[PDB]
């Protein structure tokens, strides 16, 4: 880079840089999905899957609530 | 301030008026001799945990009502109605329950 | 279970700054609202005002140009400032919680629990 | 005959196998108690460990494969439906190559695309459109850079003020700010961020840009020329500043103000005089006007190598030592056949 | 008189059990040692795998169990005390609609934020208020949006360049940006991302709205109304740029630059005469100056659908075989009282 | 006269005894084959539990050890490689203090920034540099605050409108904005969050700030002082607003529109005239023009208390019933040494 | 969406929308706090459920240094 | 803070405030560094640290191409 | 698997505003892009227009004067609506997905699955 | 449109020629009486999963050919071909196989 | 821990531009500072200069107008190309890091480790 | 440079001094022959790990001594003392150690 000052104006004018200017926008569509589980039946009640998959479930449902679609 | 006598076992009803209709914005207090008040009921029909249910809250806009069915020696205090709808926060000049 | 306690000078002379003290304990002072209220000898009870948790305060319009209350997060204490105390202003002084809270009704306030308080003289 | 002293001896021996018998049913009761508890209590507690361990893992396991699912949906829920950048779980890499490659641009565009994919990433967003089942569906919005390696420079100015008879005339310029040059105009950028330099290179945000004349050029050789109507701000009361640089800074002192040159070390290294004075970085490291000392670089601290705790293996493994147990029970099959010949050749006597 | 026979075949016979009596005593033996490996050793290792699984399962119920606290604790310490909007983890759904029952507006109002609450919370925020032992405080600060449902409208402009004689005279409007109508007076806001846009319903910011007249909006009939003074700006040289609007674009083409109508694929459709031009985003695809070339509408990529990997139980219970076991101890056991039956006959026999 | 009835005695003893034998040889076999299961099939699987805990407690143990490191990881991977803030994983509270003790400054502005220690790390920021094997190297960038306590004030204005014979003149100040007291200037911000306040402390930017005359204080005293062009716009046409100030409003009345202050449980409290008048935030709560209210201070509603569920131990430790298997082996040991000793007796006595 | 070209100023205006604008501010406070942990006196040292409990009250104490609790 | 009506041109003026503005920039640098991990050699297929430990390294060289360094 | 089916009124009067429903189980319809394609009696296929993800669309530049589209993602349904329908109108109509992907030469894309098809006639 | 007979077993080549140069930006769909057409060929290469491998695609640039290598009695349809290049999208005529 | 080591062309002939590079193993460039000294037959070190992982460098004033230093994170390099070489600048060159750190008495910077070195001849 | 003339087992102060004061930013270093330089002795008074504990550094402001206990013949080398309080960096002139 090379800076010049400029006495008559007090001021500097620092160049040597190269433009990167946007000019259009480029979208994709994903969608993402949890994989498949299974049940863990030797546990009847207070399964940490479970838990889990409820808590992920809640918050999908939440999550569903500030989404673009109505 | 305005004073009432009752035996035990009687039912006692107090009654306080407000200027201008407040909805369901009243509370109650029981205060006793040397202590500290303490929240009967809020909300003019919602009874405060730990209160004994024979202290009762009725009325809506400019009429409340507490009413006790049957009377304790412990009853025995000066109770206020105070308004939360709007601040500044106003008491009842209160009523002091004595023995007969 | 949040419990409360008063303490303070007993005995001010006219015309000074009466200061109180309110210490809570069981739980913090951000997380709810709180007041103070007076009652004379053998006279009823007068609010005087609230503090919030954002330190806005609200006071009684007989007692705006006098009082003044604070937080103090270190100490855990709300505090309380009266000044050009004279013998009118002789009373019981009592801090307690300002609840908010959902009712089958909407939002109603209530003041619970309450201090045991704490007698405040004025003489010369 | 001897025969007499016979019958005692005879029961006394009975006697004795019958209570052997009995140790033998006490020691059978024993090994049934010791079967019935391995068989039920020990193996039902076995069986509830693994299925606690298959549910142990059940759940981690989830956690790692869903790990980016998982990362879109805290981010999603975190910023409300939107993301501030192009995270590396909404898109990875060879995705954004990808996209790059496929976007309608030229070569020269493309591949500096794939050398600042970070600037692009930060430059894009993501944004939730909505959820089904149990997918999460968004969209990423990237940048399209078409214009590239044009000349840029960027203008800084400080208040030139001149005094005479007392009296002070200050003049400084408005056209502060990043200059970058275009097909048709050169684009204007009147706040120092709203272009960011990366390397060389310098990605500006076009909603910022302002168009004008490529004649604007002239302000920086002449600001009195007539060909461009420079935008300059006329003032009558002095005013002293340090007006930072990229490689250097201006520096304006005026009436009653002490400013010099110096160091952080050693302190003072010169005192500068009235009016703007242009200092290098390499010049000296500090600029002090009156009891205000202004940095000209970063001030390099300490260097901080900090590694985390080991992570060690805790398996211990268990063993049986059976050579003993074998060689026992191989001695007992041993003696109870020799036992039985022996009972065998005792019965066969007796013809 | 054999009898000498009988005398030593009861000798070889107690031999016979003192043999199995030191066979049963070595199984014995053996038996000891298995119960003392399998009660201590075994029973020890299940203890300690016992603990040590209630340790795991413990941890990961504690995050489960407190994930909404360990979650905006998260936050707040990645923001240094702030987030930058109100999180699923700060406030519920619930609590959002309660709240925004609660708020002192009209029915209109309530039911508008109940439909936009995604706006409602990237418009709020929270801060940080203190730790007390093993709590957070913390205050949420939601929006109340009072006024709804009056028009707006925006205004973007290009320069508009007239030649004579090789002197030119650009103007280009300066009322660029939104305008929404209010009670009393117009907000303006110069900057187009001031106001976001959802749907029809455009959500503006109040810090950098500027109130001016109802009077601005014959800048849209006459520019020049003696009625308003409508901010305009005058040039010289000349300006040629594409300016992006909403449905279409306004390009201005002067002096040596070529632009034109394209397609993308095909690529040039017409050539655009010299002057302001208005293309919607029907007309074309993408527009071109010189060798720049500018999108009209975003350029819709590829459709990814990834699922993730599956995850299975890997439950292999063991079964103890409790039949084998059960019929070879009734055989001993029926063994044995077959045996003091014999002996208890014996001893009866013997006596005449 | 019996020898017939002794040899069937001894002949029915002897397969006593051998039935005895083969249900002794029997069990045996049941308790090699209990051994075996116990050796074989049990041990495997809790070899294979041991493992699978040692991997689940390994993986959880990474986590802890690793959560400085994975944390930064995320957070550079959200933003791109940038981090909005200095979070607290990426410099902890004991390193920012020496940090801060180390600046070249003077004791009270390091004892302003450790009180203040929070605007250091939302004013800072960190960067990504690179990736070197398994280590993350970045750099983070603390702001340096070297002017402390001086005078600032806030300057906000409304509409001032004059009717004559029903031609407006509003005039409208444009001085807004914040201002600090410096050296050699007075810095101005136009916008109101250019400058953050905590306590009474003012923290500003220095990219939005404008060195202005120290002169400009006069605008506070009168507009029309020929000592200072105030910046102030004339206008024709009546503007209605409510402009809210840090301790009141400034609320604008004119033509046909309908301005008065009240409450929000109780309607009217007094209805406001024509002009500006300054309402302060304790003489009211909302302010209402047209049909259009606006609140005074913030509305404080519910305040909330949710804790999390418990947390408990599901540790069940399993015994055995040593002590009467312990009996019941020392009776085997005993009678089995009984019926040894006296068949010992026995075969003594035939002689 | 209706938007008109205006050819007198090379201009457009985009009309059909509908305002949402701002006038107060209404606050709630939370306490979120942890439930209750038990011992788990089984363990030898560094029990995963005390080190993570320990982990939460240091990340706590840290939190502490950055709220508006002067 | 004290805050005055100004009347005579319909605007306050709220006093009472002290400055603290920033002058420079103190830079430090820090490396982390993940501690060491070892072999679980008895698990029959993929463990779950040696997963940990892969996805650690996917991320490493993922975040590589973000860095201020191509 | 996704499929697709339409449902609409089978008869239409000249000069209405005919409308159709293609309903899509299976997915979402914010997942891909869909398609409207038209066949007269004993004729050739016809391509109506495309919808994305954002709401955008393209229309056939002899239809574009007279044809909406949209989504409504409460119901998963893509709606056509053709305005002025005269008897030139009649024909089977054909809803279908428009997939966008990687192939060995580059971004291409195919209409996949299609719909039934419903018969609509416009008649006095 | 134009039709074309062929017996069973018999090879059978149809060809469509686009305006302008479209690369491999081309479809083949198969149509049968009373149903929808269904995708055959795409990117003018690309045989479409599901479809029997007898079928094949070929070309680039303008010149694209279908190819059937042994006719089925279940292969007598309606084909057309469509180039996605760019839109509007425009099918070709068709070519109805007719048995002989 | 980190090695460095040195290589260069050994002879370089009069007005020309020297060229060396410094070799790390066993850490990152970015991690540390790195600078240069030189050392001539029979006399005294001279520091030539220091660079920062920011890029930033400070230059022996005595040779600021003729040294320039770089970093390479590709290949961990550290450059120094001294221009215009004369009889006078023939030396051993040596690259080493700047290690700072907190001390009992606060920050201080010092040189360690070293590398082995490399001669440099200027000869016509 | 200066030299110095000892024998084995005795003691060794070198002694170099600033012009200024310094505090503390002092650095003292050990070049053998044909090697590279080896520090000893940062910030004037702390030793470097891996150097016997027989050199000790001592002093602050403008005096600073090295001192070697139990001369070894390992220790014969050339000594430098380098201040790091600012820029440039400045070495001291050496002082050889010789044998006697
Ligand atoms: C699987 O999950 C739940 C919860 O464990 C179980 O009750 C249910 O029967 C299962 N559902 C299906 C669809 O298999
Ligand atoms: C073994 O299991 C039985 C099943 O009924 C249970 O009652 C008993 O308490 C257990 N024994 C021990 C020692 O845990
Ligand atoms: C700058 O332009 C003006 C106006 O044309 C001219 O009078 C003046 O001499 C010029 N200055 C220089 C230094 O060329
Ligand atoms: C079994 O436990 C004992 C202590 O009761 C211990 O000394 C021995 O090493 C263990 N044996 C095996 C084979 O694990
Ligand atoms: C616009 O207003 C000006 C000023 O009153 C007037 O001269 C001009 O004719 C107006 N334009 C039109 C098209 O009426
Ligand atoms: C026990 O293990 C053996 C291999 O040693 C296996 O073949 C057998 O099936 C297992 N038996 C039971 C009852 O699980
Ligand atoms: C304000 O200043 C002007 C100009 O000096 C003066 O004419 C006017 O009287 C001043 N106003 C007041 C109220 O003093
Ligand atoms: C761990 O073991 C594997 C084989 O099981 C081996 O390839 C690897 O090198 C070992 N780990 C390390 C860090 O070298």
């Amino acid at each position: 880079l090379k800076e010049s000052y400029l006495e008559e104006s007090c001021s500097t004018i620092t160049e040597g840089y190269l433009s990167v200017l946007r000019t259009g926008w480029y979208t994709n569509v994903f969608t993402l999905e949890v994989g498949d589980v299974e049940n863990l039946t030797c546990t009847d009640g207070p399964s940490l899957i479970k838990t889990e998959l409820d808590l992920t479930k809640s918050a999908l449902r939440e999550l569903k609530t500030v989404s673009a679609d109505q | 301030t305005p004073s009432l006598s009752a035996s035990v076992g009687d039912r006692v009803t107090i009654t306080c008026r407000a200027s201008q209709s407040i909805s369901s914005y009243l509370n109650w207090y029981q205060q006793k001799p040397g202590k500290a008040p303490k929240l009967l009921i809020y909300a003019a029909s919602s009874l405060q945990s730990g209160v004994p249910s024979r202290f009762s809250g009725s009325g809506s806009g400019t009429d409340f009502t507490l009413t006790i069915s049957s009377l304790q020696p412990e009853d025995f205090a000066t109770y206020y109605c105070q308004q939360s709808y709007s601040t500044p926060l106003f008491f009842g000049q209160g009523t002091k329950l004595e023995i007969k | 279970q949040v419990q409360l306690q008063e303490s303070g000078p007993g005995l001010v002379k006219p015309s000074e700054t009466l200061s109180l003290t309110c210490t809570v304990s069981g739980g913090s002072i951000s997380s709810y609202y709180w007041s103070w209220i007076r009652q004379p000898a053998g006279k009823g009870l007068e609010w005087i005002g609230r503090i919030y948790t954002s330190g806005n305060t609200n006071y009684n319009p007989s007692l705006k140009s006098r009082v003044t209350m604070s937080l103090d997060t270190s100490k855990n204490q709300v505090s309380l400032k009266l000044s050009s105390v004279t013998a009118a202003d002789t009373a019981v002084y009592y801090c307690a919680r300002s609840r908010v809270a959902t009712t089958p009704v909407g939002l109603r306030d209530w003041l619970d629990p309450w201090g045991q308080g704490t007698l405040v003289t004025v003489s010369s």
